[PDB]
RNA sequence: AUGGAGAGUUUGAUCCUGGCUCAGGAUGAACGCUGGCGGCGUGCCUAAUACAUGCAAGUCGAGCGAACGGACGAGAAGCUUGCUUCUCUGAUGUUAGCGGCGGACGGGUGAGUAACACGUGGAUAACCUACCUAUAAGACUGGGAUAACUUCGGGAAACCGGAGCUAAUACCGGAUAAUAUUUUGAACCGCAUGGUUCAAAAGUGAAAGACGGUCUUGCUGUCACUUAUAGAUGGAUCCGCGCUGCAUUAGCUAGUUGGUAAGGUAACGGCUUACCAAGGCAACGAUGCAUAGCCGACCUGAGAGGGUGAUCGGCCACACUGGAACUGAGACACGGUCCAGACUCCUACGGGAGGCAGCAGUAGGGAAUCUUCCGCAAUGGGCGAAAGCCUGACGGAGCAACGCCGCGUGAGUGAUGAAGGUCUUCGGAUCGUAAAACUCUGUUAUUAGGGAAGAACAUAUGUGUAAGUAACUGUGCACAUCUUGACGGUACCUAAUCAGAAAGCCACGGCUAACUACGUGCCAGCAGCCGCGGUAAUACGUAGGUGGCAAGCGUUAUCCGGAAUUAUUGGGCGUAAAGCGCGCGUAGGCGGUUUUUUAAGUCUGAUGUGAAAGCCCACGGCUCAACCGUGGAGGGUCAUUGGAAACU
């Protein structure tokens, strides 16, 4: 199943993510379907989530899963708050 | 790096500066058993090496940080043969020499190695920090009267072009970056350009 | 979506609804850059053997329909 | 170095294939003689086809045989018939 | 060598420590005025032991530091 | 358009041809000498050789039987009036089994494969797809079985081989609905053919658990269930081109190439089996042998082009060697089975077992490549309502100057002859502002305090809100309380003390910037090239100088460049290497002038695509730099679409 992930970049003691929806089965710094954006959490004050929320609503329609982490990240723009809107109508 | 005596590459060499004048003393022309005799004239290579070194051990350097500062100056628009010469002024132990914090270059360095310098805000301890144009160089508030830097300010004048200076806590600026006029023209830059290009 | 819509010229129709077109284009060299004609063999399938020798035809891939031929005839431009 | 999974896989496939194998031969035994009756004009020629089609969607529905070998099996009757 | 062929090979330096059944190690390189021999031994590897006196070039001859 | 240099060497002396040898870059490098650190990377290239030991795939009691443990209502009282003897409501905990799901991913390796393996662009009106998401329709009624357990026999064993019981979301029987399938009609295409209503006959499911409120009930929320559609995903097959060296490999095929049938595959098909026909491929290199995973990329080059596949990504192939099938959505399966083989191990000799090309490690090979470490805290994966467990993926720690980038190893002064050691036309020029000794700094070293980001969650329990309900739990969403951290008392920051302890390494003829003196006297030896040594060696050996640059230096190996010494750009053939001894001619290559014409080549503009990472450019974060991140040249290779008509 297709599921909005983390891929891991940067280097040793810092850590950037790019969030990636890809599947369940594809390693984790390997093949995916599609970058939505970005997260990074050792920065000066914020995590500086970007993410395109007219592209990461097209997938979370059609089966993909947040996984705990992203499910924060797009909490914290307010995504998932927004997709109630599309069920409830 | 070098640690040793200036007096003898300032022989071999034009001159070092430690102080006005070094090659008085002895006979000007090369150090040890074969100075004091016939000059043997001296071919193109050698003259390409020889005032890449009275560059190289003006501002304390050694190679493959000389050769790693000389091909990121073949970035910008300038002339090549120049852009080398004034982003090599502009580190942090050009700056704390030229806006006098101390009487001569390599206590400068010394001073910025052991964080006397607290440039632009909290710390730059390293002596090879390019300085862009527009950001203050002060002394630490933990140590702003030691008997190395106020008098070393007194005596040596003339602060350079494209600068500042106070006696309030001793706050340069470097205001932009200096020209072929204001850095040492001693040396010419026109030969050295020659020499890595083989 | 449409499939693939070469023309050719026919090489030796033998028996059994089979004939083999010539398609001849010009690749070119990778160093020197000449020019330089090559042929390749498509076998195709006739219908009721229809075309015989000496024609042009205007042929069009389907399906793997033998272990050879993999393309169809669609139409016949000129023949002998 | 047998990992404790896979000494209880080899137990569960032996009682999952000989449940597969007693279905997937009456398969192909009620599709043996249906097609037979196909044949000769016989007097279960609407009878066995109907236990044919009938046993060869029990083991498509189930994963025994596929989907697609299952509409081809019941054409062959069924065409004929 | 490891391989099993045969080769000759020069001995540079002043004295060495060669009787036979050593183990040494060969470096790649022709010495010329020499026919049939287009190899050096590496001085200090294996078996062989460093020159008796040298101070001036010493990392090839393979000697440590005196004192 | 920031883009291109050279030198030495044939001769008594030139010019030319021509090779050779250097100066420049790099590496999974090795070796010799030497060696304070710090940050990021990297680290069996050989033997796809054999492997001791741990250890990498498990999870679910909210699928359900059993078991085991034990509180809690726990009698009479052995009177030791609290020890439970047993009895129990059994709360609740733990697991050996049955069952569901996962073991096909992640991880390793490059042996095989010159091939639709791969790259790129297409095609499927010849395709399959568990979980996930969405939409509807359902979940009815019955049955028997078998592990566990009890008992027996073989075996010291571990496990087989019997006998009798038991449960389920296990298995099985029967009802009920499909757009499947087979018969008959009306559209459009790109050949078979499709899509969308129709209308007739046969066919086919199933699961309960843990909640809520109230009716001794009957609806009910959460997520399992199976049925049909879609979407998303992953997979498969086919096709155009692009794919190493040999012709001292020129005939390859015989289910081979078509046909018509039949089977069978998810699917088309010589995919297989029958008959019928004699085709099929090939100098545009069939075949055969040899070599090699391919690509992004990386290295080099002014480009053209050459070289490489370590690391990091995409794909393929393999899992001691060779066949095969099972389970399942998915395998013909790396810590699965069966068979054959070669090795290896235990043994009470009765028969049992194992496959590091997972992570460290061992032996062996080798010039050469490391710890039998810590942690699930981060990110990811599996199974679960969930807590959570398992994760040698991964995050870290350790070792190695292996590479890159930063800092050091201390200067401000001042006898411009203190000592002493080279050279000396000995008087002096050198080492030398070098150095003792005077004044200060403490990067760092060490001890001694402070100390963190990574860390936001899930989960519980509270408040709303939305859907839904008769209502409430619950669910979706919103906030806000408290929860956990391998690294690690680490990064780092404050004080205290000391010029303490922290430089070697190769060159000195000329290319190539840096030389004098003793020793030795074709000897000992040097040498990249030319060449040095026979008594006055600037080339050997040492000593004082000096220079290249430095925690490194030098040698060797290999690659590209210099090399215009494979020349399309960009070479030649009178005598330097090179015109067949000349004809006739096949294939091929090339071809006079004009008009009309088409659009293959050609040119031009509309898209689409050539992933991410890196290269180039611009910013941001590392105290700077290495490095890391983000935004751009941009995909220029190709395919689809309009046009232009000179030149082939």
């Amino acid at each position: 199943a297709v599921k909005i992930r983390l891929t891991r970049l940067g280097s040793k003691r810092n850590p950037f993510y790019r969030i990636v929806v890809a599947d369940a089965r594809s390693p984790r710094d390997g093949r995916i379907i599609e970058q939505i954006g970005t997260y990074n959490p050792t920065s000066a004050n914020a995590p500086e989530i970007k993410v395109d929320e007219a592209l990461a609503l097209k997938w979370l329609n059609d089966g993909a899963k947040p996984t705990d982490t992203v499910h924060n990240i797009l909490s914290k723009e307010g995504i998932m708050k927004k997709f109630d809107e599309q069920k409830k109508a | 790096r070098f640690r040793g005596s200036n007096w003898k590459k300032s022989r071999r060499l034009g001159i070092s500066l430690s102080g006005t004048g070094k090659e008085l003393e002895k006979r000007p022309y090369a150090p040890g058993q074969h100075g004091p005799n016939q000059r043997k004239k001296l071919s193109e290579y050698g003259l390409q090496l020889r005032e890449k070194q009275k560059l190289r051990y003006l501002y304390g350097m050694t190679e493959r940080q000389f050769r790693n500062t000389f091909d990121i100056a073949g970035k910008k628009f300038g002339v090549h043969g120049e852009n080398f010469m004034i982003l090599l002024a502009s580190r942090l132990d050009a700056v704390v020499y030229s806006l006098g914090l101390a009487r001569t270059r390599r206590q400068a360095r010394q001073l910025v190695n052991h964080g006397h310098i607290l440039v632009d805000g909290k710390r730059v301890d390293i002596p090879s920090y390019s300085v862009k144009p527009g950001q203050t160089i002060s002394v630490r508030e933990k140590s702003q009267k030691l008997n190395i830097i106020v008098e070393s300010v007194e005596i040596n004048n003339f602060v350079p072009e494209y600068l500042n200076f106070d006696a309030d806590s001793l706050t340069g600026t470097f205001v932009r970056l200096p020209e072929r006029s204001e850095l040492p023209a001693e040396i010419n830059e026109q030969l050295i350009v020659e020499y890595y290009s083989r | 979506n449409d499939r693939k819509v070469y023309v050719g010229k026919v090489v030796s129709d033998k028996m059994d609804k089979t004939i083999t077109v010539l398609v001849e284009t010009y690749k070119t060299h990778k160093l020197y850059g000449k020019r330089v004609k090559y042929s390749k063999k498509y076998k195709t399938h006739d219908e009721n053997n229809s075309a015989k020798l000496g024609d042009i035809v205007k042929i069009q891939e389907t399906r793997p329909l033998s272990a050879t031929k993999r393309f169809r005839l669609v139409e016949i431009v000129e023949e002998s | 170095a047998n990992i404790k999974s896979a000494i209880k896989r080899v137990k569960t496939t032996e009682k999952a294939e000989a449940r597969n194998i007693s279905q997937k031969s009456a398969m192909r035994t009620a599709v043996k003689n249906a097609k037979t009756a196909v044949s000769n004009n016989a007097d279960n020629k609407n009878e066995l086809v109907s236990l044919a089609v009938k046993l060869v969607d029990k083991a498509a529905q189930s994963n025994l045989i596929h989907s697609n070998k299952a509409d081809r099996i019941k054409s062959q009757l069924m065409t004929a018939n | 060598l490891s391989n099993n062929i045969e080769i000759n090979a020069y001995i540079p330096g002043i004295g060495h420590n060669l009787q036979e059944h050593s183990v040494v190690l060969v470096r790649g390189g022709r010495v010329k005025d020499l026919p049939g021999v287009r190899y050096h031994i590496v001085r200090g590897a294996l078996d062989t032991s460093g020159v008796d006196g040298r101070r001036q070039g010493r990392s090839l001859y393979g000697t440590k530091k005196p004192k």
